[PDB]
């Protein structure tokens, strides 16, 4: 995998040559489309060192190879849901983009799927050593040099007793022998400043960067000839992750103080340069380790005499906090370009409801102070139906888990008095409001009856679109003395009034959590209603979705009229269906008819009663035949044609099923023992291939049953097709 | 009878296993440190916890006397807290600074949040303020519930010189009456520190039907009634599964989860609903149209376009402590789950085709050799 990371850092490396023209831009197609072909975590290493590559991103080829790598990224973000902290930079990288404000905002959509990638998470080189010799160590660290650096003669020479190492006059890499080793004391100051020196460039590198180092905490394999260490367990002391950092920026400095001086010592010689010359963030951890354990063995020494060691996914809620400044830095742009790059991250708002504790509350403050940063807007342009989509998403803000919002709705509210008096963007907030109450009926409460006085004007009062948000916001002694009088809005069955006391009915559902049975019979009513209504617009339509609401407040005796319905509307269809064959020497109104019917599969939906119409065995089955019927214009043909036209304006087999049962209540148990008439019944079936002749074959109680099996074999038929 | 994996029934043999199997070790308090600022908040909650224990006392008839006699009910503990030296005074001072103590050790942000703010009674009758006024989180509640614990099992390990007192058990394993007690100081020292606004924030068996009786072609359903909630997966699964693997976890398995309805093929994938228990499963396997259509109580739900690789087989498994009623034909032992979806889809009970009781195997807990295959997580042998 590795040679597959060095490829692919080859290839970067190329990409980094383009950062000829259109060739190299098809090079980086291939880099690609060789990300997105791929193990993945191995591909996701030399990503890692691309995303030290997405740091030196953020120039435009490189922001588009970036924009690809992004989508690489965004595939990754698909298999994903250490590294996740460097995406966490990559993000950091996504908010200095929104610094640096066409094609880029599209980059910025990539950086949005970047964002999803951490929100996944939340599930040439130019070194700069600072100067080191100008800064000044205290000298009360010499004490501490001396054991330190004395430790560091005691690992040398510790390192050399592991192959038996001694003192020798004469130098020899074979004789096991070295003039060097010998005891630390024996040295003069000077010679000791030999292991001193990168010790003392190391404190004062820590003092250029102003890291603390103070005085706190006490601090103290055959034996072999000359000098025998045994040096202190500095490796068991236990640095923190600041303290991992600061040896990791040291490390980072022994990668630069050498680093800037290797680039000068290939300079004056004119020679090439060294694999090391690259960015810190680019190495992976064990090139950082040759300089990092010596960084923390510094580190861990300190600590264990015992000074002072500082610089002197929840980082994820951590960034939506830094959102919530972008929120407050919007507020700014909503006093009135900077908020161009806001509606540039209006996208990566909409990401942001798809990547969903306490804290997040904040966050959903922040969604309270976008509201206020679009309501100024309310009372390009585009952008605030994309606000509006977040204002979506503000409802997903409150599903993810102050006071002054809810006042805010009381506003709003106040608005809709306003309406009364005679725009309609204003309303769609409380589309939006409606989706808040829809999350909250998942789920202060005076500014909850702030809102009964909007419903005084909406009761009061295109209009359906208002009326919608009545049905959510209903989520009680004062209804009570209303809800008495819907029931009287029932006895009315004026066709546009239906449409606002269906919302009534929806909410009175909302309040049935016996007492039921009465809203059952407000529901019957309604079934009774609709019955009559959808036998001459649009706006049934509307009540289907609030008449699936209904099936959920749902009454087997209230089927005797809707079958009779549904056979009106079959015998409707017998001359819809003649329609059609008249015109063989239009159609597409009963589309809206069979929209109507749409609805009464959500009402057979609740009726799915079909466990109880096994215990039947009842004069369902006659009219699953006129919905058969009703499948056979369905595949006669133009009816079907007709759904599509309903369909650009925008099941039977349950029907079919209860059907079935015919052929039996005792006597079907006795059939699946027959592996009792099911199995003669299906004899008739083969009869269908081919009316009352395939019966002669073979009566009133089996020949009439036939048929229904037989009309279902036709629409079966008509399932062949599938 | 011992762990077990079937017990008996009215409506047949349910399927149980693997079952689930300890001595007090309370976590140390004292270590933790209740730092100045927060010991006046220790000294204002050990005053405020004495009055209430007082009336706690009271309530119950207790007077105040030099006698300590329980029957008698007098007590030297019922005089004023400022007169209580510090061991009588502990008893509502120590447990008071044991109690923060608990609470640093629960991971509390228990600072000064906010600022700290009637029957007659024998020469004492002290009043605080209405605590009960603000209602506490939940999350408060059970970490109260966790001072109770840690707070009775240092009792136990107090007591533990002293086979055994029934009381002298983990606070997770005594009788719930027994919790009525410490819970409800635990609820007066909750709502003395929320009165005074300081928030505090913190082997599985498988089981699988004959490999004889493996389906590999026509339509086919069983069920799995559950009598008890939790970590359920029936569905169908290939004869050559390896038990070893969990079930669901390989593509040889084709299951719907319990709860969460999480049902598997190689990985997660949610669908369906987390069902009550004493629901009907009922796995309905479909040949030819390759799907595996799933059920509760009759209510339609799964997996899909499959193929017979070399049939397959009906498959369960249980949690640790669940436990259901596998099922399979015999129609007089179907109910609602086949007399509504089954014979309308013409899907087939297996005692339609069998007369003896179908047997099945399962995977014991016991490890046994077993030969090293040449193909496996390559721990290759060599012979040579």
């Amino acid at each position: 995998l590795f040679a597959g990371t060095e490829h692919r850092a080859i290839m970067v490396d190329s990409m980094l040559h383009t950062v000829r023209g259109r060739s190299l831009t098809k090079a980086q197609r291939d880099v690609i489309e060789d990300c997105l072909m791929a193990r993945p975590s191995m591909l996701q290493h030399l990503l890692r060192r691309l995303v030290f590559d997405v740091p030196i991103l953020n120039k435009m080829p490189l922001k588009l190879l970036t924009n690809h790598y992004e989508r690489c990224w965004k595939y990754y973000c698909l298999p994903t849901g250490t590294s996740e902290e460097e995406l966490h930079l990559t993000r950091k990288l996504f908010w200095g983009i929104f610094d640096s404000l066409y094609d880029q905002e599209l980059y910025r959509m990539a950086m949005p799927c970047l964002c999803a990638i951490a929100g996944a998470l939340p599930p040439n080189f130019d070194p700069r050593p600072v100067e080191t010799l100008n800064v000044i160590i205290p000298e009360k660290l010499d004490s501490f040099i001396n054991k330190f650096a004395e430790y560091t003669h005691e690992k040398w020479a510790f390192d050399k007793i592991q192959n038996n190492w001694s003192y020798g006059e004469n130098v020899d890499e074979e004789l096991k022998t070295h003039p060097m080793l010998r005891p630390y004391k024996t040295f003069s100051e000077k010679d000791k400043e030999i292991y001193r020196w990168p010790i003392k460039e190391s404190l004062k590198a820590m003092i250029a960067w102003e890291w603390t180092i103070e005085k706190a905490r006490e601090g103290e394999y055959d034996p072999r000839e000359g000098y025998n260490p045994q040096p202190p367990d500095l490796s068991g002391v236990t640095l923190s992750r600041e303290l991992q950092a600061m040896a990791e920026q040291l490390a980072e400095n022994y990668h630069n103080t050498w680093g800037r001086k290797k680039k000068q010592e290939l300079e004056a010689k004119g020679g090439g340069t060294h694999p090391l010359l690259v960015p810190y963030d680019t190495l992976t951890a064990k090139e950082k380790a040759r300089d990092r354990e010596k960084a923390q063995e510094l580190l861990k020494f300190l600590q264990m005499n015992g000074y002072a060691v500082t610089r002197g996914y929840f980082l994820s809620t951590p960034a939506k906090v830094l959102g919530s400044g972008g929120h407050a830095s919007n507020k700014e742009k909503e006093m009135i370009f900077c908020k161009l790059a806001a509606l540039v991250r209006h996208r990566v708002s909409l990401f942001g409801t798809d990547a969903p504790l306490h804290i997040l509350a904040r966050s959903l403050d922040a969604r309270t102070v976008m509201k206020s940063g679009p309501e100024i807007v309310k009372a390009f342009f585009e952008s605030a139906s994309e606000d509006i989509e977040k204002m979506v998403e503000n409802l997903r803000l409150g599903k993810v888990s102050t006071t002054v919002a809810l006042l805010p709705v009381l506003t709003t509210l106040f608005q809709h008095i306003a309406q009364h008096q005679f725009l309609d963007d204003v309303q769609v907030s409380c589309y939006r409001t409606l989706c808040s109450i829809y999350s909250l009926g998942t789920t202060v409460e005076k500014l909850r009856p702030a809102l009964g006085e909007c419903l005084a004007r909406l009761a009061a009062a295109a209009f359906l679109e208002p009326q919608l948000n009545e049905y959510n916001a209903c989520s009680t002694l004062p209804m009570l003395c209303s809800y008495l009088p819907r029931w009287w809005e029932r006895g009315p069955e004026p066709a546009l009034p239906a449409g606002a006391p269906p919302p009534c009915t929806a909410v009175t559902s909302d309040h049935l959590n016996g007492n039921i049975l009465r809203i059952i019979v407000n529901n019957l009513g309604i079934d009774e209603a609709t019955w009559m209504k959808r036998l001459a617009v649009s706006r049934a339509r509307p009540e289907l979705l609030h008449s699936h609401f209904i099936p959920t407040i749902g009454k087997r005796a209230g089927k005797v009229v809707a079958e009779e319905e549904q056979l009106r509307l079959e015998a409707k269809a017998e001359a819809e269906e003649g329609e059609l064959l008249v015109r063989d020497e239009c159609r597409d109104l009963y589309a809206l008819y069979p929209l109507l019917i749409r609805y009464v599969d959500n009402n057979r939906a609740h009726w799915l009663p079909n466990a109880n119409a096994e215990e039947l065995f009842m004069v369902g089955e006659i009219f699953i035949y006129w919905s058969k019927s009703h499948n056979f214009k369905r595949e006669e043909n133009f009816v079907v044609q007709n759904e599509i036209n309903n369909m650009s304006f925008l099941m039977a087999k349950a029907g079919d099923a209860q059907s079935g049962g015919s052929d039996q209540t005792k006597k079907k148990r006795r059939g699946d023992r027959y592996s009792t008439l099911k199995k003669m019944l299906p004899i008739g079936l083969n009869m269908c291939a081919p009316k009352t002749r395939y019966a002669l074959k073979d009566v009133r109680e089996f020949l009439q049953n036939n048929l229904h099996l037989q009309g279902k074999v036709e629409g079966s038929p008509s399932l062949r097709w599938q | 009878p011992i762990k077990e994996y079937r017990r008996e029934g009215p409506r047949g043999p349910h399927l149980v296993g693997p079952s689930r199997c300890f001595v007090p070790c309370p976590v140390d308090t004292v270590q933790i440190v209740l730092p100045p600022h927060l010991e006046r908040i220790r000294e204002k909650l050990a005053e405020n916890i004495h009055e209430l224990w007082a009336l706690t006392r009271i309530e119950q008839g207790w007077t105040y006397g030099p006698v300590r006699d329980d029957n008698k009910r007098l007590h030297p503990c019922l005089v004023n807290f400022h007169s209580l030296p510090e061991p009588e005074r502990n008893y509502n001072l120590q447990m008071s600074g044991e109690t923060l103590k608990t609470l640093l050790a629960l991971g509390c942000h228990v600072g000064m949040a906010d600022e700290k703010a009637y029957m007659m009674s024998n020469g004492y009758k002290p009043a605080p303020l209405d605590l009960s006024h603000v209602r506490l989180t939940p999350a408060q509640t059970t970490l109260v519930d966790r001072l109770a614990e840690n707070g009775h099992n240092v009792w136990a390990r107090d007591r533990v010189a002293q086979r055994r007192n029934p009381r002298l058990v983990p606070y997770r394993l005594l009788d719930e009456a027994t919790k009525r007690s410490n819970r409800d100081s635990l609820c007066q020292a909750v709502r003395t520190l929320l009165g005074y606004g300081y928030n505090i924030e913190p082997r599985v068996r498988i089981f699988r039907a004959e490999k004889s009786y493996t389906v590999q072609s026509g339509r086919w359903y069983f069920e799995f009634e559950a009598v008890t909630t939790g970590e359920m997966r029936v569905g169908w699964a290939r004869p050559e599964l390896r038990p070893d693997v969990e079930l669901g976890a390989d593509e040889l398995a084709y299951v719907f989860n319990g709860h969460r309805g999480q049902r598997w093929h190689l990985g997660s994938e949610p669908f369906g609903r987390p069902w009550q228990s004493g629901d009907v499963v009922g796995c309905m396997i479909d040949l030819t149209e390759n799907t595996i259509i799933f059920t509760l109580n009759g209510e339609v739900l799964a997996f899909r376009e499959i193929e017979i690789g070399d049939g397959f087989l009906p498959v369960c498994s249980l949690g640790p402590g669940q436990v259901g009623h596998l099922n399979l034909g015999q129609d007089v032992s179907s109910l609602r789950f086949f007399a509504i979806c089954g014979l309308q889809e013409g899907f087939e009970p297996f005692a339609i085709n069998m007369q003896r009781p179908v047997t099945t195997w399962f995977s014991k807990s016991l490890p046994q050799f077993e030969p090293v295959p040449p193909e496996h997580p390559h721990y290759e042998v060599a012979r040579m």
